[PDB]
């Protein structure tokens, strides 16, 4: 599979795909493929308002069997930080 | 179109929804665990595995990382692990009717050294299913054990009292560790995986290991190594005189308990 991928066209798409509710945050994210939970993952992420590809090293939190897919914890870092920040600004409905 | 504000309105809501699923839970068997082989490294291995936590609904199987922070903040932990312990003694009684002399081991956290239901669960559970207390071994952060002490103390001398083996995780990583231990005598001591992931490679980590197995091993203390994932660092455990090893190395975490002990 190698880099997951998930490009969110806009916010009723990114309200819907995020879990607010995991420690760091996390995101639900659309793949047939079989992960167990506790997998570290590569997702670069797509949010509505930009082109931005957005870096994620995540964790596998969830699996199901709508779509087939996994839910990624985003990592305590810089960069889970930011991401977390980003989609919660914009989930605010801010600039 | 996307209305933030009733977003805002409706997540209060959402948290109700979780909560009342985590407390649907402590009743029936919609929590279940997985269960980690833990290795022997030295000899003759006993077969001995790690339980872990997940919630299934429908199909969809969740991490306790899902989930444990709004657990957490209802104050649902201790029944959580107290689901946990009763779920894995019943496991223990399943394995032992079948012919197999199965051992857990399994999570607590530190509220559940002065939760009464606890102790009676592990006694009342043992003796439903007639599994030797022996055969369950339970585990702490070190860090929660040195803020809990006293109810520590007093959790530790009642359980051991039934042979239940109890013992630390995430141990070592501070000045002179085995300090706590001058005031705490655990059945076992699992390394932080802070001195662990780089064994291999830096001499600070592989200093700290031999410190503390040659401690432990004078005193009847087993050792043990997680996130084990490479045969440098088998080696290494080895050497050092580590008694057991789990990790991706070794067996993933699965449903089923189907690991061949060599
Ligand atoms: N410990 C350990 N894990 C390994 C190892 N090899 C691979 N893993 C995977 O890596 C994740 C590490 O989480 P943790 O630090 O145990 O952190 C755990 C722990 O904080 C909590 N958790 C898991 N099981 C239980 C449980 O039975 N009781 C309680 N209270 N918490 C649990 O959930 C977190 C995530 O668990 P998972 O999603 O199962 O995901 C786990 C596990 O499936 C290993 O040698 N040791
Ligand atoms: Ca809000
Ligand atoms: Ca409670």
């Amino acid at each position: 599979q190698g880099i997951l991928s998930l490009a969110l066209k806009d916010k009723p798409a990114l309200y819907s795909a995020y879990m607010p509710f995991v420690k760091g945050g996390g995101i639900f994210v659309p793949t047939p493929k079989r992960y167990m939970l506790g997998d570290e993952v590569f997702l670069l992420l797509t949010l509505p308002d930009s082109s931005e590809r957005l870096p994620v090293a995540g964790k596998v939190i969830w699996t199901t069997p709508r779509a087939a897919g996994i839910g990624v914890q985003f990592p305590d870092g810089p960069e889970g930080e930011a991401v977390r920040n980003k989609i919660e600004t914009l989930l605010a409905g801010l600039t | 179109i996307y209305d933030p504000a009733a977003a805002d309105r409706a997540e209060e809501e959402r948290i109700e929804r979780w909560v009342e699923q985590l407390r649907e839970a402590l009743v029936g068997d919609g929590f279940l665990l997985h269960y980690q082989p833990v290795l022997n490294l030295q000899g003759e291995p006993l077969e001995l595995y790690q339980a872990f936590l997940r919630l299934e609904r429908n199909g969809e199987m969740m991490s306790p990382n899902a989930f444990m922070a709004i657990a957490e903040e209802h104050d649902l932990v201790t029944e959580i692990d107290r689901w946990v312990v009763a779920r894995a003694i019943r496991q223990l009684g399943e394995r032992q009717r079948a012919g197999h002399k199965t051992h857990l081991l399994v999570r607590i956290g530190p509220n559940s050294f002065s939760d009464p239901q606890m102790i009676d669960t592990i006694r009342e559970q043992l003796a439903v299913y007639g599994v030797p207390g022996e055969r369950l071994w339970l585990q702490t952060p070190e860090s929660k054990v040195f803020t809990h002490l006293r109810n520590a103390q007093q959790f530790l001398a009642a359980v051991s009292a039934m042979d239940c083996k109890v013992g630390l995780e995430q141990f070592g990583s501070g000045l002179d560790s085995f300090q706590l231990l001058a005031h705490f005598h655990p059945a076992f001591l699992k390394l932080d995986r802070g001195i662990t992931g780089d064994i291999a490679s830096a001499r600070d980590s592989q200093e700290k290991i031999r410190e503390i197995t040659s401690r432990a091993q004078p005193a009847g203390i087993l050792t043990m190594a997680e996130f084990v994932a490479d045969a440098q660092s088998m080696s290494s455990f080895f050497s050092a005189g580590v008694d057991y090893v789990q990790g991706d190395f070794v067996a993933p975490t699965g449903p089923l308990m189907n690991y061949e002990f060599g």
